[PDB]
């Protein structure tokens, strides 16, 4: 029917009833319905006024020659009777997540966990089209049928956050591509893919290389602080990066090894660990320097790299 | 050589067996060079060095040593392995060939002329885990891709 | 509250009661409130009337598809019942003043007295969401919590 679109199995339909909505870059059919029944339509109030709305060719769209709002038989009047109300197509929000969580929209992903991801969106066009799905190589190639793997290309409304195939959404397998920066493109079924009813959500593959960590500079004096970054990590997770207390100078304390790292960036916490305890930055309760063996900075990560910063000041000269 | 044969509009896929094609292209297939750099020449025992070579078509690598015998693998450390990146270059730090723990390093700590190869990920534990854990023999490393280079090792001296 | 987000803590809300205001980009709340109590909404008078607003979807922006206006549940009509007025998002003012007074954005100012400064804005979305403050540093890395010295990154209107 419509309104419910998925209860008969099709990607769309035209037939509108009495009372329904319609968007702007719609094809009317002419067929039983308010198509032949009644294919002239003027408007009702506000801007639409006096407007009229032809059903029998297709509706323009960008708000122009056409303006939105309730459409009457009989115009501004007395009567309210076979009726169409005008709404604009859009698509609000959309994301790629792993079948756990965690957007990855627009960042590099390692090939082996780009196995299980999933394809959210939330549009506007629900009782209208379903809104397609094509994955596009970096060449510039429809591939898909390749890494389709279930929901058969259709993501329904809603759904976001939708972790398994039960829900609205469409899974894609692109383990076995290779490296490189693809393009998942939404638009509707039939006729809604103009503006602002169509996105392109990208997406980067690379091989899972060891994390990366690069410094802004090598070579560099006591007290000038050094930015690090951590790079092609997964998302959500923390990493520990660690400093060996050997390359300490010798005279330090306990509260002077504390402060190695910096709250910068993604730094979640700072401190100095050892094997059985740990002492934080916090409080001066777990070991001490001479007791403890390592200073750590535990950080997260947001998109596809996190940056940190350490005071080389205090260092041993090597 | 292999060749790519296209068909005519509307032809089926039996039918199209006996048929000439339309047009063709040809293209060659071999198998990349992977090769060592720096472990080669002169090395003076319990020194550090880095690991430095290509690999055109590779994922994980492996480092073996042979002397009038098997190729003893010898154990780099994490997973036994060095990724390759896009410039078809492979690298590892400062790494001392026989300060490093296993049997395969226990050849070249003894001063003389040997031979160190590199081999693909293609081993595969020869059939099984997905582990470099074997000493293949001289069949199984010619085999697959690789590449050996002589290597003797010398006395140091402070 | 809705109207009164600092009463309880909260840095927003969206529980609209009705003749409350919504602004452009809100995504109304369909739990207990006017969000299942009456989800479908329409225009009363101007561009607005016959247009119609749902509630149950975020609402669109920059003045297309959704006019502003008063919306009724009947439309332009006889009744004043359950009923939404839609604004606009708006900063109008915002300044960094040192401890004592002085504007001092855009300008360059030492290191030495950069240690109370103070950052204050005017914003039109008060009842429904307060405005979040991100210092970032010139390599483009959020150092938000290493300079916070208070008021917990929340600043209220007018100050």
């Amino acid at each position: 029917e419509r309104g419910n679109l998925d209860a008969d199995s099709e990607s769309f339909n035209k037939t509108i009833q009495s009372g329904d909505r319609v968007f702007l870059g719609e094809e009317i059919s002419t067929d039983a319905g308010l198509g032949a029944s009644n294919p002239l339509l003027t408007g009702t109030a506000g801007n639409s006024e006096g407007v009229s709305l032809d059903l029998s060719s297709p509706i323009p769209q960008t708000t122009e020659n056409q303006p939105l709002g309730t459409y009457d038989v009989d115009g501004s009047g007395s009567a309210t009777t076979p009726n169409v109300t005008l709404l604009a197509p859009r698509i609000t929000d959309s994301e790629i997540l792993t079948s756990s969580g965690g957007d990855v929209t627009g960042s590099a992903i390692s090939s082996s966990d780009a196995g299980n991801l999933y394809v959210n969106a939330d549009y506007n066009y629900e009782s209208a089209e379903k809104v397609e799905v094509t994955v596009e190589d970096p060449s510039g190639t429809d591939i898909t049928n390749e890494v389709l793997s279930g929901t058969d290309t259709f993501v329904d409304d809603g759904s976001i956050g939708s972790t398994s195939s039960t829900g609205g959404g469409v899974g894609i397998d692109m383990s076995d591509q290779d490296a490189g920066e693809y393009t998942i493109i939404l638009e509707g079924a039939e006729d809604l893919d103009f503006g602002d009813a169509t996105e392109t959500m990208t997406l980067t593959i690379s091989s899972q290389d060891e994390i990366g960590i690069e410094l802004d500079s090598e070579s560099v004096t006591q007290g000038t602080d050094v930015q690090y970054t951590v790079t092609n990590g997964i998302d959500g997770n923390e990493h520990v990066v660690a400093m060996d207390l050997s390359d300490l100078q010798n005279d330090a304390t306990t509260e002077q090894a504390k402060e190695v790292f910096r709250n910068i960036g993604d730094t979640s916490e700072v401190g100095i660990a050892n094997s059985s305890a740990t002492n934080t930055s916090g409080s001066s309760t777990g070991p001490t320097v001479e007791t403890a063996d390592i200073a750590y900075a535990v950080v997260e990560i947001d998109g596809a790299s996190a940056v940190g910063g350490i005071e080389t000041q205090y260092l041993d000269d090597s | 050589e292999v060749d790519l044969e296209v068909y005519d509009a509307g032809v089926s896929a039996t039918a199209a067996v006996g048929q000439d094609a339309t047009n063709d292209i040809t293209l060659t297939i071999e198998e990349g060079g992977t090769t060592l750099s720096s472990p080669t020449g002169q090395y003076v025992v319990g020194s550090e060095v880095d690991i430095n070579g290509t690999a055109t078509s590779s994922d994980s690598v492996a480092i073996y040593v042979r002397d009038d015998g098997d190729w003893q693998l010898l154990e780099i450390g994490g997973d036994n392995e060095i990724s390759v990146d896009s410039d078809d270059t492979f690298e590892e730090e400062d790494i001392a060939l026989s300060g490093l723990s296993g049997d395969g390093s226990s050849i070249l700590s003894l001063t003389g002329t040997y031979r160190i190869g590199v081999i693909d990920a293609s081993d595969a534990d020869v059939g099984g885990d997905g582990s470099v854990d074997d000493s293949l023999t001289t069949s199984e490393f010619t085999s697959g891709v690789s590449s050996s280079n002589s290597i003797r090792v010398t006395d140091q001296a402070l």
